[PDB]
């Protein structure tokens, strides 16, 4: 019963958490990828000049 | 407790021979590439011989090839320099300097006490003019060393080392590859510059920094030292 | 050689030296025959460790007739067997201890042991790993079958309560859980607190796995 | 291992 | 007597040997050397692949001589560099086959020893054996094989055996003696030994497998039988006719006991042919190597 | 029973709150952006020194040095640009399932089936790497270990619990006691104030190091989670399961955002990692090759085929310039 009591308490003190909106979450996840897009040497391949691994 | 102790010093007649020995302690001697750096009675450091870890590589100064031989005794942690045909230009104090080479290592980091020797009566030139400058405690001084050849390899790392020789002690490594302040050295020191133009920057200079400072080039063997700049 | 600094070249020399030492240590490590010991007979397994004269894995290095076995005891690892079992994908053979006398002690221990054998005999990892099988605790199984019938565990068993018939029956429905009867070989052996017969047996059934691994490696089989 |  | 058809046979055998050998051994060198890792088995199949690849690649220089009649239209440092690269590799290939048979026999007969000592370090130490022995026995080719002109007007590749020319009869005598030495070495150390090691070290595997009943299937005694009988049936006729010629050597040099030359040509075609299917028998008979080929 | 009823009511409340905010899928939002994931990565380097199945690797902060661990019993510290071995650290227990490399570069760590997260000192006055500490408080195999500082490490263990350590003392300053099956994976959000773990009860949990609580729980998979990894915001993370479907959950909104499945692949996902942008998502499968998923629009935008066995570990450099995959064929590859 102690284990069940602790589990219920954990659910109780994690439920009362502020939520956000999925749409804006996905939009933010998109905006970050778009913003730091140019400095990603795997998405936009970098010329063989400053490619340390050649 | 990383002491290195050199033995084999004394007086030798010219044309003779002698065994020098350096006994290591407190470090994994088999993993290090040990050097020998002599020092004439009142002159600057001068590279002598280097033997790698695993004794694969052995280089020599142009002034001792054939006359000198360097070997290490790994199971017993002792480094041997064999000197034959000791001219009068070999009278000097010989040092035991270890150096381990990997990405980001700290070569020439520990200098032994160094044995004294007496004998009865294309290379990159590193110029370190202005051999002496007066020093006021609490000030800041910058020592200048210059290279004939550009010390900036294509790898992007400039192979410059800065050694302080305390009065009557063994030199402590200060800066490796022109910028990295070596471990155990106070923050106030600093290095900077580009190929063929160097500067060791000290801030808030105080006592127990007096001595003679040397520079090294470590692109190509033989390593060459500056004439040494003195503080007083 | 060209375009390499002095330090950038001594670094490579150190790397080659490191590679030398890795090759040496890899050879010295591959020399050891790596057996995996596992079996729900905890008393059986500790006794077996006892005859093999020398907190997680408990390696037990021993040596016999110049082989260098290395027996890993994993039963202290009380977790999900699925997640670490593939670490032993290359063991030479699995040792398996089950107490014979526990045929009627609780679901009876014999059934738990045979479920374990069936599971560990048909992993996608142990499809070529011969399973040695010790049926230890024989001596007291003798008396305990003299008193109690073998039907206590097997309702379908129909035979005399003599020791021989019961023992052959036990070996039968362990060795018949082997689905892949053409690849794996289930070496079996009845043991007790008796002499070095036990290590003789493990050597005998690890030699026959070295032979087959050599034939497979030479493409010859 | 080659005649002539 | 129809011999033009037999010459046709030899030409086609050389052709197929060249093409298949170059192709297959290229694949095997690629796979073993680069694709897979390096085990004591792979770095022994690789050596055999190399030793046959170089020879197969140099086969067309024999095709041209056969087509053009006895004549070498190439330089001096091709008659010196073809015969050497052929007799290194036709002759450290038999040694590598013998070594693979011996390795298999020890891997089965002495599981304890090969568990303790058979490592890649020992393989690299041993593998110098076949090559050094091949070099040592091919020194005669490296020395006395200089191009010689023809009396009718031509230039061929043969053995000088007397750079000093004092008399035709003395030349014949010295050539005969040295050729007899060469033939004895060839037979003994190239056929008697590797067909002793292969036969013995596969009979021992057969006895161990049947006697002790380790294998339910019969495949090992079939792959084994193929890779032994193919070696025998390929290399054997050439060695027999070669010994026959070495016995009847003065006479064939003196322009009679004819057609032994045709026999030597045709059988040598088959012996060379062995070097093209060696990669099939050894490497591409196992499942792992086939799978690596397919994946790559 | 009454406590079970209360737990069911709380679970219903949580599912209702989750459904309340689920206004739209991320795929709908990203339907209006350019699909530009069509990429080819060529094996720039192959790091070959390990003699057994590589189970883990980690990157140094400089994106130049990487540590790897294997059943070989060794822990090699490599130089990427030159394929050099800076160190090779012989462990006292071959069964290693993890490794970490401190953000300062000073130490490494190495766990496994022996339950001890050992820690090695690389910068020392002698020339040798020596075991500075051996953290011994777990009962089951350690699965993942991540350095927070030079003094505290977090580790996840088959005893269903994770525990932040304190290396000088040797003790656990915290133990996180939430999961129900093995815990197999770990990642640290960039601020290192929190971290997520993916256990074999097909769940993930959002821990919190200084507190020791468990704030969030994500239960989208249908089997165990074999690898987890944050999005570089420290805002979302991607978990790779063994039902062949890695998923991108986000810390906010408490819920799945996207599933990266294709009926062609059915093998389980062993590794998951992102790339500096986050627009690209790698993966690593039992079916011998990676993938490259267009993280914002699930699409197999390229394949890192080229490994002869299962890829067991995958790491994109700190600067983003390359991705290194390890695999049970004992080769690490760099795919710029």
């Amino acid at each position: 019963i102690a284990q069940a009591r602790k589990l219920v308490e954990q659910l109780k003190m994690e439920a009362n958490i502020d939520r956000i909106k999925v749409s804006k979450a996905a939009a933010d996840l998109m905006a970050y990828c778009e913003a730091h897009a140019k400095e990603d040497p795997l998405l936009t391949p970098v010329p063989a000049s400053e490619n340390p691994f050649r | 407790d990383v002491q290195l102790v050199e033995s084999g010093g004394g007086l030798v007649q010219p044309g003779g021979s002698r065994k020098l020995s350096c006994s290591a302690s407190g470090f994994a001697f088999s993993s290090f590439g040990m050097h020998w750096v002599r020092q004439a009675p009142e002159k600057g450091l001068e590279w002598v011989a280097y033997i790698s870890s695993g004794s694969g590589t052995i280089y020599y100064a142009d002034t001792v090839k054939g006359r000198f031989t360097i070997s290490r005794d790994d199971p017993k942690n002792t480094l041997f320099l064999q000197m034959t045909s000791l001219r009068s230009e070999d009278t000097a104090m010989y040092y035991c300097v270890r150096s381990i080479y990997y990405y980001g290592s700290s070569p020439f980091d520990f200098w032994g006490q160094g044995t004294t020797l007496t004998v009865s009566s294309s290379d990159i030139v590193m110029t370190q003019a202005t051999s002496s400058v007066p020093v006021t405690p609490g000030e800041s001084v910058s020592i200048s060393c210059r290279s004939s050849k550009s010390l900036l390899h294509s790898n992007g790392n400039t192979y410059l080392y800065w050694f302080l020789q305390r009065p009557g002690q063994s030199p402590q490594l200060l800066i490796y590859r022109m910028s990295n302040l070596a471990s155990g050295v106070p923050d106030r020191f600093s290095g900077s510059g580009s190929g063929t133009a160097f500067t060791l920057t000290i801030s808030r200079l105080e006592a127990e920094d007096v001595g003679v400072y040397y520079c090294m080039q470590h692109l190509e063997y033989p390593l060459t030292f500056g004439a040494g700049t003195k503080l007083e | 050689g060209c375009t390499l600094s002095a330090e950038d070249k001594a670094a490579v020399e150190r790397s080659k030296m490191i590679d030398r030492n890795l090759r040496e240590d890899g050879e010295k490590a591959a020399r050891e025959v790596k057996l995996l010991l596992l079996g729900a007979g905890e008393s059986g397994k500790c006794t077996i460790v006892k005859q093999m004269k020398i907190t997680g894995i408990v390696e037990t290095h021993f040596t016999f007739k110049d082989l260098h076995f290395k027996m890993f005891d994993v039963t202290a690892q009380r977790s999900e067997r699925k997640k670490w079992i593939h670490c032993f994908e290359g063991v030479t053979a699995i040792i398996f201890c089950v107490a014979l006398s526990d045929y009627d002690l609780v679901m009876n221990r014999m059934h738990e042991s045979m479920k374990l054998f069936d599971s560990i005999c048909n992993n996608k990892w142990f499809t070529d790993t011969s399973i040695i099988l010790f049926l230890n605790k024989k001596d007291l199984f003798e008396e305990k079958i003299k008193k109690s019938p073998l039907t206590i565990c097997y309702p379908e068993y129909a035979g005399s309560n003599t020791y021989e018939e019961a023992a052959a029956y036990i070996q039968c429905q362990f060795e018949d859980l082997n689905k892949r009867k053409d690849t794996k070989e289930i070496y079996t052996h009845f043991t007790c607190s008796t002499d070095t017969k036990n290590v003789q047996f493990v050597f005998d059934a690890v030699t026959d796995v070295i032979i087959k691994n050599n034939l497979k490696d030479c493409g010859l089989f | 291992m080659l005649f002539c | 007597a129809g011999y033009l058809f037999l010459d046709i046979i030899t030409y086609l055998v050389f052709a197929v040997t060249f093409v298949l050998g170059v192709l297959g051994n290229g694949l095997v060198i690629w796979v073993a050397g680069f694709r897979m890792t390096h085990t004591v088995t792979t770095i022994s199949y690789l050596n055999l692949a190399v030793a046959d690849f170089c020879f197969t690649s140099t086969l067309p220089f024999f095709m041209v001589r056969k087509a053009m009649g006895g004549h070498w239209p190439f330089g001096w440092f091709l008659c010196k560099f073809v015969f050497t690269i052929v007799d290194i590799n036709l002759f450290g290939s038999v040694f590598l086959i013998a070594l693979i048979a011996l390795d298999r026999c020890v891997c089965v007969l002495h599981p304890v020893w090969t568990q303790n000592h058979r490592t890649v370090s020992l393989a690299k130490k041993v593998i110098i054996g076949p090559w050094v022995m091949a070099l040592l026995l091919t020194l005669p080719v490296i020395i006395r094989v200089t191009t010689v002109p023809g009396k009718t007007g031509t230039v061929a590749c043969t053995f000088n055996f007397s750079p000093w020319t004092n008399d035709p009869k003395e030349r014949i005598n010295v050539a005969v003696a040295m050729l007899t030495v060469r033939g004895i070495i060839r037979f003994i150390i190239g056929f008697s030994a590797p067909m002793s090691i292969v036969a013995v070290s596969y009979g021992l595997i057969a006895t161990k497998i049947h006697k002790q009943g380790l294998i339910k299937s019969s495949r090992p005694l079939r792959v084994l039988s193929f890779v032994a009988a193919a070696f025998f049936l390929c290399w054997s006729p050439y060695q027999v006719v070669a010994l026959i010629a070495t016995v009847r050597i003065r006479e064939l040099l003196q322009g009679m006991y004819k057609e032994i030359g045709i026999a030597v040509d045709v059988t040598s075609a088959l012996a060379f042919f062995n070097s093209c299917l060696n990669p099939m028998l050894y490497v591409f008979m196992g499942q792992d190597f086939r799978e690596r080929l397919i994946h790559a | 029973d009454q406590l079970r009823q209360e737990a069911e009511q709380l679970k219903n409340q949580i599912r209702d709150a989750r459904k309340a905010c689920a206004d739209a899928t991320l795929s709908q939002i990203t339907n209006n952006i350019d699909p530009v994931g069509r990429i080819q990565m060529r094996t720039r380097r192959t790091l070959r020194g390990h003699l057994a199945k590589i189970y883990a690797m980690h990157w140094g902060t400089d994106s130049r040095l990487l540590v790897s661990a294997s059943q070989d019993g060794k822990l090699i510290i490599w130089d990427s640009y030159t394929t050099n071995k800076v160190h090779a650290i012989p462990l006292r227990s071959s069964w290693v399932m993890t490794c970490a490399y401190a953000p300062s570069g000073n130490y490494v760590a190495c766990g496994g089936l022996d339950n001890i997260c050992s820690i090695y000192n690389l910068k020392t006055r002698e020339g040798n790497v020596r075991v500075s500490r051996e953290l011994a408080g777990h009962t089951g195999y350690l699965s993942c270990c991540r350095f927070l500082d030079d003094n505290q490490i977090v580790t996840s263990s088959g005893d269903t619990t994770c525990a932040l350590w304190d290396i000088q003392t040797g003790q656990q300053t915290t133990t996180f006691t939430g999961h129900t099956g093995d815990v197999m994976s770990l990642s640290l959000a960039p601020d290192t104030r929190l971290f997520v773990s993916g256990a074999c009860d097909a769940s993930a949990k959002l821990w919190d190091v200084r507190e020791g609580m468990c704030r969030q729980t994500f239960t989208g998979h249908e089997s165990d989670i074999n690898a987890i990894c944050f999005f570089p915001n420290g805002n979302a993370f991607a978990t790779g399961s063994d039902d062949a479907t890695c998923r991108l959950f986000d810390l906010r909104a408490d819920q799945e955002l996207m599933t990266y499945s294709h009926d062609n692949i059915i093998c389980g996902i062993t590794s998951v990692s992102f790339s500096k942008s986050g627009r690209l998502l790698l993966a690593g499968y039992d079916d011998f090759n990676c993938n490259v998923w267009d993280a914002l629009k699930a699409d197999r935008a390229g394949v890192l085929a080229g490994h002869d066995n299962r890829v067991s570990c995958l790491g994109v450099t700190d600067d983003g310039m390359a991705v290194a995959t390890g695999s049970w064929d004992s080769f690490l590859k760099i795919w710029n």
